[PDB]
C-alpha cells in the first residue's frame, strides 16, 4: 500500500502488487498497479480479490454467418474486468437481473435492465468497463438507472429524428446528455406516460412509430410522433380510434414498409389475417386511414411477415405443412414465365405435368397435389389456369383436400405447363348511404331526420372487372353480377382480357338504412373501385335548423 | 330527388355507428388494398417458393436479416432451435459449438430478441439472468500481508 | 464510399462506418500525436441504429451533413464543437431510398428517388415549418405513381 | 415527504429542501471526500420563492 505513485519501491520483484491509494489532492480512486517486469515498469492491472468475467454464456449471443455458407450460434468474447478492485470498478448493474433489447446508441454498446442502462466503453464492443482507474479519463460505461417514480422494467429501445428513445410501459423517455456522453453527463429523463406493451417491437416507420397498446381484448395501436410546434414533445394519437374492437389482443409483430406507405400488424387472438394500415402524408397532414384484413383461407395461421422493398415474403401453417410465400407489389407484371394474365390467384405455382398421368380409358389427366407443392390442404377453391383461355375451378371435397388429393383436369395436358392456385376471398361491404354532408367545421356529418329512399347506387371501375355485388334488403338478397366489357367495345375481344371501363349502374331500391350493398367475387381476376354513387328520393318533413 | 357521389373509396373498416362514420368507409373488407390513385384492388396473390415444413416452431420468434442484395436470410427461433431459411425458401444448417442452453424455452415470442447489424447479429433471451462465476478469480485468498 | 466534405475534415462512409480525417490537411486519418488527445483527431463514429443500414450517399442542407442509407436518414452533428468525442450522428426517419443516383439539389428541398416494384415513387425531402429540426418526405410522385420505369 | 428518484441519486423533500443523495448509491447523503469537491455530491438547494 502506497500513497502515491512517486512513493514505490524501485525493483520490488517480479510478483508483487501495491494499491495505490488517492494522493488526497486529486480527485482520485484508489488503483493498483502490478510490477509484471522482465522490463522496469509499474502497470495497472485488476484487484487481487475480485473476479474478472461474467458467467458468460448467459449474456447475449450472435450468429455469423462465417464463410462456409452456414451459421453457427455462438458465445461471443466478454472482456474481463482488469483495471481495479470492487467497486472502484462496480458490478455493472445488470449483473443481477436479466438483460433485454440491446442498444446502438453511440460505437458504445447498450444494455437494458430493470431499472438500468449499462453502456459500454466507445470504438470497442462488449467492454463494459474503464481502461484505467487512474482518472476517469472520459468514454467510461456508463451506469445510469432511471429517473421516475413508477415501476418501469424497462423494455424496447427505438430511435427516432434527435434521440434514442427507451419505451417501458406507462413511460417512453429521453436519452440524452448535456453536451458529450460522459458517465456523468447522461440525461435519461421522461416524455410522456403512454401504455405500451411490449411483445412485438414497434416498427418503422417514416416520421411515426407505431406502437402496440393493451386492452382487454381489442388492442388499441397508436402513432408516435413528434409535434410541430414545440421542438421535443410527442404525443401519441391512436389510429384505431375510429376502428377499435378490430384487433384480437395479442401482438407478436408489427409488419410494416415505407415504399408502398403501409403498416401492417400481425395479431395472435385470430392468427389467420394480417390487418392493413393503409396511409399517406400529403402537406404534412393524414389523407388516409385504413384497416383491412388480408385473408388466406379458413386454418391458415400466419407467421411473421416482413416486407423487402415491395415484396412482402410471408410464412403460413396449414397445419400439415408450412411455407414461405411472396407478395409483390407489382402493377401491370406478370408472376410467372408463361401468363396470360398475371392470374391473382392466391397460391402460384407453374406446375408443368409430368409424363405418367395419363390414362386413355377414362380420358383423365390426374395430378396429385403435394407432388405440386410438399404440402396437403385443409380447404380453398384450387382453380388451374393453362397458357390458353383455360380456367377449371374445383370446389373442396367433404373432408378434402387430405384425403384424396387428386387434380382431375382433361385429356391431354402433358406439356402445358399449367398455372395451379387458390382463390381469394374478396369482400368488401358499404357504409349504408346516408346523406353525407361536410358542414358546419370539417368533420362530415350525417342527416338522418327524414326517410332517404334510395334508388340505383352506381359504381365506376378503371380497366378491370367481373366484381360482381350483392345488394342486401332485410328480405330481398338481389345479386348483380358483372363481368368484363359492353359488347362491341375493342377491350371485348374473343380471346384476350375482359377488362372494360366504368361506370355501371344497378338498382338499390329501398330505404337507406336498410340496405347493405356489398361486393363479394372470387377470382382467379383482378378489380379496381374508383368511386360509388347513388341517388334517390329525399324528403325531411320536419325542415331543420 | 338527390344524389351524391362518394369520389374516393379510401378507406377500411370504421366500426363507428354509421351515422357518425365519413364517406369512403365500408363496414367491412378483406383482401382490398386501398390504392392512392385506383381505389379499392385486390391484394396481390403468393407466389409459392415455396415450402419448408411440417406445422417448425409451433409459435416461434422469426427475424430477418438484410445484410445485402444477394445476402437477405431469415432466422427463425423454435422452441427447440435456431432455424434459417434464405429467401428462396431452402434451410441452411446452423450449429451449436457451445449448446444450445439459451433458445429452449416455451414461449419465444416473448422472451427472445434479436438486434441485427451487419457485422454481428445479437440474440438475446430475456428469461435468463447474468451472473458473475466464482471460479476464475484473480488471485484465491491473498492475505494482503 | 460516398466521400464527404463535412470540415477542412475528411470523410469516409462504410457500413456502419464514419471515418473523418484530422483539420486542416486531408488524407490523414491518424492522430499527430497520442502524447494525448489533443483535439481535431480522426473521428470513428459506427452508428446509432437498431436495423441494417448499408451506408450510402450524403448530402448537406440547412443545418446539418445528412448522411442517408437507405431506410434511414440520419443527423451528423456534435454538441458543441468536433472532437472525436463529439460527433452525435443520430437518426432523423426512415423513409426508404434506393441508392444509384444521387439526390440532386434543389433549393431548399433535397429530391430522393424511392425504389418499387416498378414504378419508382421520387419524393422530396425538406425541413417542416413548425419544428426547428424534424425533416419530413413528401411525395411529389403521389398522383404521377406510376411513370417513372 | 415525497422521495424522489431524479438520477441515481435519492431525494427528500422538507419545507423548504431539496435534499439529493450521491449519485449510482443510495442513503449516503454526504460527500466522498472533502479533498474537494468532486463532483456527484450531495445537493442542498432550498427553494426560489
Amino acid at each position: 500500500y502506497a500513497q502515491s505513485f512517486s512513493k514505490l519501491p524501485p525493483n520490488a520483484p517480479n510478483g508483487y502488487m501495491v494499491k495505490i491509494v488517492g494522493d488526497a489532492s486529486k480527485s482520485a480512486d484508489q488503483y493498483y498497479v502490478r510490477y509484471d517486469a522482465e522490463r522496469k515498469v509499474w502497470t495497472e492491472t485488476l484487484g487481487w480479490n475480485t473476479e474478472d468475467q461474467v458467467l458468460w454464456e448467459t449474456m447475449p449471443h450472435a450468429l455469423v454467418r462465417a464463410a462456409d455458407g452456414n451459421f453457427d450460434f455462438k458465445w461471443l468474447e466478454w472482456s474481463p474486468k482488469s483495471c481495479g478492485d470492487v467497486d472502484t470498478n462496480p458490478w455493472p448493474s445488470f449483473v443481477g437481473s436479466s438483460i433485454n433489447d440491446v442498444f446502438f446508441f453511440r460505437n458504445r454498446l447498450g444494455f437494458l435492465s430493470g431499472e438500468n442502462i449499462i453502456l459500454s466503453r466507445t470504438a470497442k464492443y462488449f467492454n463494459f468497463y474503464p481502461a484505467s482507474i487512474a482518472n476517469l479519463s472520459d468514454d467510461d460505461p456508463i451506469d445510469v438507472a432511471v429517473s421516475t417514480n413508477r415501476i418501469a422494467i424497462l423494455k424496447y429501445a427505438v430511435p427516432f429524428s434527435e434521440e434514442l428513445l427507451i419505451w417501458s410501459d406507462e413511460a417512453q423517455f429521453v436519452l440524452t446528455a448535456s453536451g458529450t456522453l460522459t458517465s456523468k453527463s447522461v440525461e435519461l429523463n421522461l416524455t410522456t406516460q403512454f401504455d405500451v406493451q411490449d411483445r412485438a417491437r414497434p416498427f418503422g416507420i417514416g416520421r411515426n412509430v407505431y406502437f402496440a397498446s393493451p386492452r382487454s381484448s381489442f388492442t388499441s395501436i397508436h402513432r408516435y410522433y413528434a409535434v410541430q410546434d414545440v421542438s421535443s414533445v410527442k404525443n401519441a394519437e391512436d389510429i384505431t380510434s375510429h376502428v377499435p374492437n378490430y384487433i384480437p389482443n395479442g401482438v407478436f409483430s408489427i409488419c410494416g414498409s415505407g415504399t408502398e406507405n403501409f403498416c401492417s400488424v400481425l395479431s395472435h387472438g385470430d392468427p389467420s389475417k394480417i390487418f392493413m394500415y393503409k396511409f399517406l402524408y400529403l402537406n404534412e397532414e393524414l389523407r388516409q386511414q385504413s384497416w383491412s384484413h388480408w385473408d388466406f383461407g379458413e386454418n391458415v395461421q400466419v407467421l411473421a411477415c416482413q416486407s423487402i422493398s415491395s415484396d412482402m415474403y410471408v410464412i403460413l401453417r396449414n397445419e400439415f405443412n408450412t411455407f414461405l410465400a411472396r407478395i409483390s407489389f407489382t402493377k401491370n407484371a406478370i408472376d410467372l414465365q408463361g401468363e396470360p394474365y398475371r392470374a391473382f390467384m392466391d397460391m402460384k405455382i407453374r406446375y408443368t405435368i409430368p409424363s405418367g398421368t395419363y390414362n386413355d380409358d377414362t380420358f383423365t389427366t390426374s395430378i396429385h397435389i403435394p407432388t405440386i407443392y410438399g404440402a396437403n390442404f385443409g380447404r380453398g377453391k384450387i382453380t388451374v389456369l393453362e397458357p390458353d383461355g383455360k380456367i377449371t375451378v374445383f370446389e373442396q371435397p367433404t373432408a378434402g383436400w387430405n384425403s384424396d388429393p387428386w387434380l382431375r383436369l382433361s385429356g391431354n395436358l402433358e406439356g402445358r405447363m399449367v398455372y395451379i392456385g387458390f382463390n381469394i376471398n374478396f369482400v368488401y361491404e358499404f357504409s349504408k348511404f346516408l346523406i353525407k354532408q361536410t358542414a358546419d367545421d370539417g368533420s362530415t356529418s350525417t342527416e338522418d331526420i327524414g326517410r332517404l329512399q334510395l334508388r340505383r347506387a352506381w359504381v365506376n371501375y378503371e380497366n378491370s372487372g367481373t366484381f360482381d355485388i350483392y345488394v342486401e334488403n332485410q328480405s330481398s338478397n338481389w345479386k348483380y353480377t358483372m363481368a368484363g366489357a359492353r359488347l362491341g367495345s375493342n377491350t371485348l375481344r374473343a380471346g384476350r382480357l375482359n377488362l372494360g371501363t366504368g361506370q355501371y349502374r344497378f338498382p338499390v331500391v329501398g330505404n337507406a338504412k336498410f340496405n347493405t350493398v356489398y361486393i363479394l367475387s372470387d377470382e382467379t381476376t383482378p378489380l379496381n373501385i374508383i368511386g360509388c354513387g347513388w341517388e334517390g328520393n329525399y324528403l325531411r318533413r320536419s325542415s331543420g335548423i | 330527388l338527390i344524389s351524391q357521389s362518394i369520389k374516393n373509396l379510401k378507406g377500411g373498416i370504421s366500426q363507428q355507428p354509421d351515422i357518425l362514420r365519413y364517406p369512403d368507409q365500408g363496414s367491412r373488407q378483406v383482401n382490398g388494398w386501398s390504392s392512392e390513385t385506383e381505389g379499392l384492388q385486390k391484394r396481390p396473390p403468393l407466389v409459392f417458393l415455396n415450402t419448408l415444413g411440417d406445422n417448425l416452431g409451433q409459435a416461434p420468434y422469426i427475424h430477418l436479416i438484410n445484410r445485402d442484395e444477394h445476402e437477405q436470410y431469415y432466422a427463425v427461433f423454435t422452441g427447440s432451435g435456431i432455424r434459417v431459411f434464405d429467401l428462396s425458401g431452402n434451410e441452411k444448417q446452423v450449429r451449436y459449438p457451445n449448446g444450445s442452453n439459451y433458445i429452449k424455452t416455451a414461449n419465444p415470442r416473448n422472451d427472445l430478441r434479436m438486434v441485427t447489424v451487419a457485422d454481428y447479429t445479437f440474440i438475446v433471451n430475456r428469461n435468463v439472468v447474468a451472473q458473475k462465476n466464482t471460479k476464475s478469480v484473480n488471485l484465491p485468498n491473498y492475505n494482503p500481508n
